C-alpha cells in the first residue's frame, strides 16, 4: 500500500509513454501525408 | 490503490486528451493543405490557361 | 570554530532522523519523487494510529494509506493519498493533531 502506489507511478510513467508514441506516430503521419501532398 | 488509482485515470484521460489533440491535428492539417492543394491547382491551371489564351489572340492577331 | 560547530549541529540534526528517513525510504523505495500523490510521513507516538487513520478513512478507500511500518520509537506514520487531496488530508490530520 506504499508498494501500489511506487508501482502504479511506475506504470504511469508507462501510460505517459503510451501517449508520447500515439503522439509521434501522428506527427510522422501527417508528415509523410504533407509528402503526399507536395508530390 | 484508489486515489493514485483515480490519478491514474485522470493519467488515461490524459492520454484520452492526447489522442484527441492528435486526431485534431492530423484533420487541421489534411484540411488547411486539402485547400491548399486545391487552391494551387486552380491557381497554377488558369495562369498558365491565361497565357496561353493571351498567347493564341496576339497569334491570330499578328 | 564555525566548521566544527557545524560539523556538531549535522552530526545532532544526524541522530535523531537517520534511521526513521531510511525506513521511510525502504517503504518508499519506488514511490518518492514521481508526480502522482506526496507521501506525508508524520514522526508521532506509538499506536494511536486509527486516531491520525480517522482522517485516512475519510479519504479514499483502498488508498490514503496512512500507517508506519518501521522506527517503533517514533513512528513514522507515512500517509499516501494524492497530490492536493492528501494536502487536504494532512490540513486534515493536522486538524487531528500531526505534523510532517
Amino acid at each position: 500500500l506504499i508498494k501500489s502506489l511506487a508501482e502504479k507511478e511506475k506504470q504511469l510513467l508507462e501510460r505517459l509513454e503510451a501517449a508520447k508514441k500515439e503522439a509521434e506516430e501522428r506527427v510522422k503521419r501527417a508528415e509523410a501525408e504533407a509528402k503526399a501532398l507536395l508530390e | 490503490s484508489k486515489l493514485e488509482a483515480i490519478l491514474s485515470q485522470e493519467v488515461e484521460a490524459e492520454i484520452q486528451a492526447l489522442l484527441q489533440e492528435a486526431e485534431a491535428k492530423a484533420e487541421a492539417v489534411k484540411r488547411e493543405a486539402e485547400e491548399k492543394a486545391k487552391a494551387l491547382l486552380q491557381a497554377r491551371e488558369r495562369a498558365l490557361e491565361a497565357q496561353y489564351r493571351a498567347a493564341l489572340r496576339r497569334a491570330e492577331s499578328a | 570554530t564555525r566548521q566544527k560547530q557545524e560539523l556538531e549541529e549535522e552530526l545532532a540534526l544526524a541522530q535523531a532522523y537517520l534511521e526513521p528517513l531510511e525506513r521511510l525510504a525502504a517503504l518508499a523505495h519506488g514511490l518518492d519523487k514521481s508526480p502522482f500523490l506526496r507521501v506525508i510521513p508524520f514522526l508521532l507516538t506509538e499506536k494511536e494510529l486509527p486516531l491520525v487513520e480517522e482522517a485516512l478513512r475519510k479519504a479514499l478507500e483502498d488508498r490514503y494509506l496512512l500507517a508506519h511500518e518501521a522506527y517503533a520509537g517514533g513512528v513514522a506514520a507515512l500517509v499516501v493519498v494524492h497530490r492536493k487531496e492528501v494536502d487536504q488530508a494532512k490540513a486534515a490530520l493536522s486538524r487531528a493533531g500531526v505534523a510532517e
